[PDB]
């Protein structure tokens, strides 16, 4: 089977995470 | 109960001579991050570059804490946490996907080559210090390699992987009934609160910027649950802190604490993201408001174990470590920096200083008054009443230390 | 009776809590207590946000409900794990771990944050340079560092062979970490330098067969040292003139949005909005706390007058410099700001052209030309040629005075009635005293900090420390601060200085502290401007008209102030709103009242 | 690399040291030192989330689903060896190239079990659907006009804030940050619309402060409900709080309590959700004082079991009084039963109550 | 056509609840809950039993109780569960097959997972194709269900805190089962 | 479901034997009675004030009392007379009118004719929409209004001094009375 | 038909021309004397009910609302007042309930709401007092054969 891929690993998305893949 | 009174030159107690017990590890400082990560490791290897050319060796007691076994990490996080650490590296990433999202590691906080050595120097670091305090050799432990205080049981936080302050507060938990843990970071501890949070034998005190503020957590109505209700003090403060004000309300605070709740030992993690530059924190505090802290809470004359924790600009919180370091050996150091190998960072006048900002004081005294209120009201309930032990293994390190750190270049 | 109140609880009740939708919510907090879903402690609590301030009422309530006075505390943060999760195992935890450590509860930035996510704390144009050069300081730091910690390791093994015998150096293999303490860092280190993958076999040909694979690395590894340690000394030079230009803006968080946050809230709007919320809040209070009415809603001090002769000859070398007001009008602005100053503050006017004569020669004759004279273009013109009834009182506050019986004979007190355009350059006039006098005070703290701070010998040898300033001469090295800073504001105003270099001498000479003297070019200008309008607009040069006269009157009755007041009235409109700013020479103290009478 | 393990080894390789490191090329020097220097198919969401992640995608047809959403459940360490197809794809391979038309096979499946014949087709349905996620049926969420379905499938209700635009967020001049208003922002002490002040509810008062000195100044919030003023000060608050959910100010009534019966060791009690206007009964009840409310309420200015009583105002008053009485009643008549107790209890009384005056 | 399910207020303000623990305060049920959808028709289909009298309408019943509980088991797995709760039951077919028994949802889940079967049977009705005598006779007899359903509301839905009581039907998700949930 | 509403036993026997008299003896109250409606619920609401501590439980009293004086008029002519009653009422009206003073039911008639209207009151309320809360309440007042009522059953319902044909609330009347009363 | 509703016995009619149920003129809620009668109708009040609100939903649950809504005096009697009116006279009837029990038969402004809430309050007052007085007057009477207080207060 050919699965993509998830681009990003978090489940807080970063916007809670600081040094933020997704909010700066 | 707030009192604004001007800030006061640090003075040094002649009462207390207490004999410093260093720790740092050479290898601490060759860890990176990433690309553009804020943490940086190296800021170990500056701060302890300033501290030899002061000469501050002469007075302290330099140890390389031997690292921690995989099983001793695990007095914290749980086994499965510890394994996935251990075999991860960059090129093991595609391996592990479930973890990667179980255990937040890898994306904000990186897979950087040697995760897990840097986080085996931070704990054995911490978790000695503790055991030299104990077996009363030293009256104080200096660990700037660790203090990394956002990590939590089962997860990698806030840049911290291994949660050393709980390995190094379990360590001296084995022989003072109570401790004290003191937090001078802008952000909240709530790796070491939500770990004491139900016992009444820890107080984590802790000092942050509220008001969706990375954790987002710390609310002063936070006072533990359990056994430990009103043993916990979070002091949630506003934007743009300064000196005189800070210290307006650190003193206060500590000094209820450790009449109420007297402790046998204090864990203070001298965070550096407070002072004023960072990139990721809103403080004005300049190094004489923020080393004042440290000050004051030696003065008691309790063993204390001084942790680095989190600092985000090399330039300041290596300043601001060095002359921490000062003041516990009784020594205030001279606005001049010696030459050192990391010399052209800290411009442009190369003096030991850490210049407030110009950015607009937002606490009031008003509010101030209504923070400490309620905390007082709370602490009048809190009235006091391959396995390695006790590791004590400490290595001796300043014979190989010497030549490193003193410079005569020319 | 003690009936009375309660049968008027809910009156008293409702006429405080003010509109009616609060009310309301404090009639359901009341119902949930008689349906005994709330308790009464709780009710307390939440009826001490409605009455709180009226604690003559809610007192009685506290004694009517019977409060007493004298866990479920959890907090918002952490919520309670289910027991099954709890028992995830942990190999090394003694029995001691677990009564200490926490397991049930715990709390997480998704669910503190409502999952809205955090905003961080932004920072400046200039701040963000100081954290791209960190990051450039770092890789470079870090690759070299790394390497030595790699030299020294190697070092010591490759002297080892050459000891050695031949057949002995066949086998010398190392075990991993080369003996040295760390494992990892002698691998991030081979791997750069060496082409990534064809690294690896370097490393287990460094293992399995080190003394011809150790010579070689080594020899490579020192090469990449010294043109690594080459190129940061290039770039060392990038890195510290950057730097300089933009380091002390880093620090500087007000200063730089200063210039358009001045020509903003500094306006004859904010200007009147700012002095009539002091006179609601003194009202609205009445209103619920009861607070007299009081006078003098705003308050001046002034403290020290040779401020006075400063802020003159700043306004005196825009006025002559500036091309927008013709050279014979020029005269009167001039002769405006000295006779108005001497005249409301009680300084001599004598005393001031002097002070003038002198910051002229630092760069015939004087009949009695009155402040009313300049007021009017026809009189001035003369002097330049030349070498209601029935009305008792009734307001009492409005006029401050009311001393002495019949007719004040010897009074200290002078106030000026006033209109809008009168206020406002009033106005312009403190504000400059404000930020010019916080500098004076600071000028004997910091003209003996700027002599005393030395160069580090370190930093002496070789060339670090800027000197951009000091061949520019903007270093209040042979100046006290103080003095040094109006006659570069001299040079700001006459054009010869540009911005950039204003500011940037007063960041380094005052920590950044004195960051109001941005805009002294621009709020000179706007002085001068209404002071301008005081000469125009005869309206409002015939209220300074009656002004002057009452200010030259020694003994003033309390029913003439009221004469005074009433006929400047006549002059405003009856939409505008005068104010009354008023002076006590012994003290001077100056105290604006804000007034929007009949 | 390569050597004649007795022989000298073979470089490995000439170093490409073209890094592009932060810097231009680490062994680079700075370049032309300009500034600085003062003198010179398969879709990309799940079938049944509708969301992003990591996916396992079906063969036959351009739908993907992620590793936990197909039934059952496939661990991304683990999986099907070769070609995967969805369940709907499965059934029609399986329906076709064997007893093809769907009737005999169907057929044979209600004539199979005639026992739950009543669900028959239903049950013989469920086995060609790809698996989904649960959503309520519209006419369930449309019953109640307060909540509303969020981007994420969410429920999201009338608390819950209404996003910030991005631009709002990361696009501002340094000076002001709509975000935090910690910079000294004058224009929050004014009401926009009608020009006067807003003025706090705590210390009835408004803090505008000089632009001379801004320390004078507090901060003001405004409620989200209420829309009544509140400084910073008075209802210790830390921040705005303009990011997670509508702040709500002290003075509005309570939507959830847990009352500790002092004797389970609580109950709660819920305010009953706001139905569709439609379906909503308001009740006036004939009873002025004592009725059972329940804790929903209309104030009068003077199956549905979701009714809203209508209740006076002076009917508020009467409960209130009520309540009160009849409690002090019963405390008064303990203390004097207690009191009355120990004699109770009690040749001679030698209360020296006579003395007692 | 469109199918029509009364649904009575109380009920479908217990499922919007339902909605909100699951998808906003990100709290599961425990899934061996007390009363499973097992017991709930073994109770209704005996109350109901004795109630009515004619033999004809207790075939009626009894398969609707036998049939709802055969659906049951096909359907939870395909739509019944909230993306957070996938994890959940997966665990739980992890565990089955380790215990070597065969999981069975009606013995498993609670009340309120058959209450989302019900939710969306109009829209299950009219996907396929049945007779339209058959159609009132599923919403008809669900509708009585649920009618029963309402008397025993107060014994099946309690809202208790999680944090509180620890015997709500919900508890909280720790941020490591949240995290696979959900990422 | 149906309103269920408990008169004391003895009260029973009062109405019951009372409907007994009317039809078969013919007798008629004097009126005004000797007992008037007032004093008999105007005194209930004295009395009962001075037990009930609470505010409310106050109004209620006077609540329930007052209506009942004025539910008493307006349901005097529609229902609680009997056939006979009924042209000893219309006299009333004519004898009201030939003073062109209003006709007042509740000061004239005596306390039993209260007692008919009690016992037709839960039927009445099943005609009614009131909730069942509300429906408690005006029969709780009641139950408790007629545990009153034994304490002076005595006085007023039953015959004290019964020799004299005037404590007899009803008195007997002429045989060609009855046969307008009949009709025809 | 051929008996009078309201005296459940054949008599003389007076009758309503829409509804076909008539009455005999002895039960008339006001007294209609057969000498003088009305012109032609005569609409019972039932009849006359329907008429006066024209039959409409709407108006009869307002005209309702505005009666207990103005009825706020005595309002737990308001339901049974405004039914009152719309329905025809009967004759008092024993109810069967009593009737059951026994074994044999023979045949077959805003200062107005101040005063209204004062006085409430006011006779509360005593109330409460006189019941904490009378507990004292027991105490003092728990003391055999002499009050405690020997007195009055
Ligand atoms: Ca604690
Ligand atoms: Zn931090």
């Amino acid at each position: 089977a050919r699965t993509k891929q998830t681009a990003r690993k978090s489940t807080g998305g970063k916007a809670p995470r600081k040094q933020l893949a997704t909010k700066a | 109960v707030y009192e604004a009174t001007p800030f006061d030159p640090i003075t040094v107690k002649p009462s207390d001579k207490r004999r410093v017990a260093y720790f740092y590890d050479a290898d601490v400082g060759n860890y990176a991050y990433g690309a553009g990560h804020p943490m940086k490791p190296h800021r170990i290897r500056m701060a302890h570059s300033l501290i030899m050319n002061y000469g501050l060796y002469k007075k302290m007691e330099i140890y390389r804490a031997k690292p921690a076994t995989k099983q001793e990490m695990c007095q914290f996080h749980t086994d499965e946490y510890i394994d996935f650490l251990s075999r991860v590296t960059p090129d093991n990433l595609e391996m592990f996907k479930r973890e990667s999202v179980k255990f937040n590691v890898g994306d904000d906080c990186p897979v950087f080559d040697g995760l897990y050595e840097y986080c085996s120097i931070s704990g054995g670091g911490s978790m000695e210090g503790a055991a030299r305090l104990n077996r009363g050799k030293c009256d104080v432990a200096v660990n700037y390699a660790g203090g990394l205080h956002h990590a939590k049981k089962s997860e990698a936080s806030g840049f911290c992987y291994l949660n050393d302050i709980v390995l190094g507060i379990i360590e001296l938990l084995r022989y003072h009934p109570r401790v004290l843990y003191i937090d001078i970071d802008v952000h909240h501890g709530d790796g070491v609160e939500e770990a004491f949070y139900t016992t009444d034998r820890v107080m984590t005190c802790s000092f942050h910027k509220y008001g969706e503020f990375f954790p987002g957590t710390g609310e002063l109505r936070d006072i533990g649950v359990g056994a430990g209700k009103n043993y916990a003090v979070n002091v949630p403060l506003r934007d743009g802190i300064d000196d005189a004000t800070y210290r307006s309300v650190f003193e206060p605070v500590i000094k209820k604490i450790m009449e109420w709740y007297q402790p046998s030992a204090v864990v203070l993690q001298c965070g550096g993201d407070s002072l004023s530059g960072d990139r990721l924190g809103c403080f004005n505090l300049s190094m004489e408001g923020h080393a004042n802290c440290v000050n004051y809470v030696k003065s008691f004359g309790i063993p204390m174990m001084v942790v680095g924790g989190g600092g985000y600009t090399m330039r300041n919180v290596a300043r601001t470590w060095c002359f921490e370091t000062g003041l516990l050996n009784n020594v205030v150091l001279d606005k001049d920096l010696p030459y050192n190998e990391y010399y052209e960072y800290y411009g442009p006048d190369y003096k030991l200083s850490v210049r407030p900002s110009n950015m607009f004081n937002v606490n009031t005294p008003e509010y101030l008054d209504k923070v400490m209120t309620n905390i007082f009201a709370n602490l009048e309930n809190t009235k006091y009443a391959a396995e390695d032990l006790g590791d004590v293994e400490e290595d001796s390190a300043e014979a190989k230390d010497t030549k490193g750190g003193s410079q005569y270049a020319r | 009776i003690s009936l009375n109140e309660e049968v008027t609880f809910f009156e008293k009740a409702k006429r405080y809590i003010g509109n009616k939708h609060l009310y309301t919510e404090f009639l359901k907090i009341l119902n949930l207590y008689s349906q005994d879903i709330l308790d009464l402690d709780d009710l307390v609590e939440k009826v001490d946000f409605y009455l709180g301030s009226n604690k003559e009422l809610f007192t009685w309530f506290k004694n009517f409900v019977g409060y007493q006075e004298k866990c479920e505390a959890f907090g918002p943060s952490y919520k309670r794990l289910p027991k099954s999760d709890t028992f995830m195992p942990c190999s090394g935890r003694d029995d001691m771990c677990w009564e200490v450590l926490n397991d049930e509860w715990v709390g997480h930035p998704v669910w503190a944050s409502e999952d809205s996510g955090f905003i961080a704390h932004r920072k400046n144009q200039y701040e963000e340079t100081l954290f791209k050069i960190e990051e450039e300081r770092h890789e470079y730091d870090f690759y070299i560092e790394s390497n030595l910690r790699t030299i020294q390791c190697l070092e010591t093994i490759v002297n080892k062979i050459e000891n050695m015998t031949e057949n002995e150096k066949a086998n010398f293999k190392l075990p991993p970490g080369l003996g040295h303490t760390s494992m990892t860092i002698y691998k991030k280190v081979i791997r750069k330098v060496y082409d990534k993958e064809r690294g690896f076999e370097i490393i287990d040909a460094l293992h399995e067969h080190p003394a011809v694979t150790a010579p070689v690395v080594l020899k490579r590894l020192k090469q990449k040292d010294e043109e690594w340690r080459r190129a940061q000394r290039e770039w060392n030079k990038v890195w510290r003139e950057l730097e300089q230009k933009v380091f002390f803006k880093s620090l500087d968080h007000l200063g730089l949005t200063f210039k358009q946050a001045d020509k903003k809230l500094l306006t004859t709007k904010q200007l009147i909005s700012e002095i009539s919320s002091i006179k609601v809040d003194q009202t609205n209070k009445k209103i619920h706390w009861l607070t007299p009415k009081p006078k003098s809603q705003l308050d001046f001090d002034f403290p020290d007058k040779n401020i006075f002769y400063d802020i003159l000859c700043l306004a005196d070398t825009f006025i002559t410099h500036t091309t927008a007001y013709s050279n014979p009008d020029k005269e009167r602005l001039k002769d405006l700001l000295k006779y108005f100053i001497s005249l409301f503050f009680s300084i001599s006017f004598e005393k001031i052209e002097e002070s003038l004569y002198s910051h002229k020669q630092n760069v015939p004759y004087q009949q009695e030309m009155s402040l009313l004279d300049i007021l009017h273009r026809s009189r001035y013109q003369k002097l330049k040629r030349s070498n209601e009834a029935k009305n008792p009182w009734l307001t009492g506050n409005l006029v401050e005075e009311a001393n002495s019986q019949g007719i004040i004979q010897n009074r200290s007190i002078f106030n000026l009635f006033a209109n809008t355009n009168i206020y406002i350059f009033f106005r312009h006039w403190t504000t400059i005293y404000e930020r010019l006098l916080e500098i004076k005070q600071m000028n004997e703290r910091v003209t003996k900090e700027i002599n005393t701070r030395s160069t580090v010998t370190f930093a002496k040898d070789l060339d670090l420390l800027s000197s951009q300033l000091s061949e520019m001469g903007l270093d209040f090295v042979g100046e006290d601060a103080y003095k040094q800073v109006l006659r570069l504001s001299r040079r700001l105003i006459n054009g010869d200085l540009e911005h950039q270099w204003f500011e940037e001498s007063l960041r380094q000479a005052y920590n950044n502290k004195a960051f109001k003297l941005y805009t002294i070019d621009k709020v000179t200008q706007s002085l001068v401007k209404h002071a301008h309008t005081l000469m125009t607009d005869a309206k409002t040069a015939e209220i300074m008209a009656l002004f002057v006269k009452d200010r030259n009157a020694s003994t003033t009755s309390a029913k003439d102030q009221i004469i005074y007041r009433l006929q400047v009235r006549s002059h405003m409109s009856n939409t505008e709103n005068m104010f009354r700013i008023e002076f006590d020479k012994r003290t001077l103290h100056v105290s604006i009242q804000y007034i929007a009478l009949d | 690399l390569e050597k004649d393990s007795k022989g000298n080894i073979i470089k490995l390789n000439e170093p490409s040291t073209i890094s592009e490191d932060s810097k231009v090329s680490v062994t680079g020097l700075p370049l032309n030192k300009g500034p600085s220097e003062k003198i010179k198919e398969n879709e990309d969401f799940c079938s049944a989330c509708n969301q992003s992640g990591s996916f396992l995608c079906c063969d036959t047809c351009p739908k993907s689903f992620h590793f936990l959403c197909l039934d059952p459940p496939i661990d991304p360490n683990n999986l099907p060896k070769g070609d995967w197809h969805c369940n709907e794809c499965k059934f029609k391979i399986f329906i076709n190239n064997s007893m093809a038309t769907l009737k005999k096979i169907e057929s044979n499946f209600i004539k199979q079990n005639n026992n739950v014949k009543i669900f028959a087709k239903l049950l013989f349905n469920i086995d060609s659907h790809n698996p989904k996620q649960f959503q309520l049926p519209n006419y369930i969420k449309e019953t109640f006009p307060a909540v509303k379905t969020g981007s994420r499938g969410q429920y999201s209700d009338e608390n819950d804030k209404i996003p910030l635009t991005d631009r709002q967020l990361f696009n501002t001049s340094y000076g002001q940050s709509i975000t935090k208003l910690d910079s000294y922002n004058p224009d929050t002490h004014i009401d926009s619309n009608s020009g006067k002040f807003l003025i706090c509810y705590k210390c009835n008062q408004t803090r505008l402060g000089s632009w001379s000195h801004p320390e004078n100044s507090r901060l003001i919030m405004t409620c989200d409900y209420c829309q009544t003023p509140w400084h910073l000060d008075c209802v210790p608050r830390a921040s705005f709080k303009n990011l997670g959910s509508k702040w709500k100010c002290p003075l509005h009534s309570p939507t959830k309590v847990y009352k500790k019966i002092h004797h389970v060791n609580y109950k709660v009690w819920k305010k009953q959700r706001l139905i569709n206007k439609k379906n909503q009964l308001y009740y006036e009840p004939l009873q002025k004082i004592g009725y059972q409310n329940n804790g929903n309420i209309q104030i009068i200015p003077t199956n549905q079991d979701f009714k809203i009583t209508q209740i006076d105002e002076n009917s508020i008053k009467y409960d209130f009084f009520d309540k009160i009485y009849k409690s002090k009643m019963v405390q008064k008549r303990k203390l004097f039963q207690f009191q009355e107790s120990l004699i109770d209890k009690l040749g001679s009384q030698n209360g020296n109550s006579e003395d007692n005056m | 056509p469109k199918i029509s399910l009364q649904i009575p207020i109380k009920l479908k303000s217990v499922l919007v609840d339902d909605w909100e623990y699951v998808t906003k305060d990100k709290k599961i049920c425990r899934l061996p809950a007390d009363v499973t959808v097992e017991m709930v028709l073994n109770k209704y289909e005996h109350e109901v039993s004795q109630e009515l009298e004619s033999p004809g309408s207790q075939s009626q019943l009894s398969e609707y109780c036998a049939g709802l509980k055969l659906y049951f088991d096909k359907c939870l797995g395909n739509m019944l569960l909230y993306r957070l709760e996938r994890l959940q039951y997966d665990e739980l077919l992890k565990k089955s097959s380790k215990d070597q028994k065969p999981l069975v949802p009606i013995r498993i889940y609670g009340a309120i997972h058959l209450l989302r079967l019900i939710s969306v049977l109009p829209e299950l009705i009219s996907s396929t194709t049945m007779d339209l005598q058959s159609c009132q006779l599923l919403i008809k007899q669900t509708e009585d269900f649920l009618v029963w359903l309402l008397m025993h509301v107060d014994e099946y839905f309690n809202d208790k805190d999680p944090n509180r009581s620890d015997d709500a039907l919900y508890v909280n998700t720790s941020s490591q089962y949240e995290g696979v949930a959900l990422g």
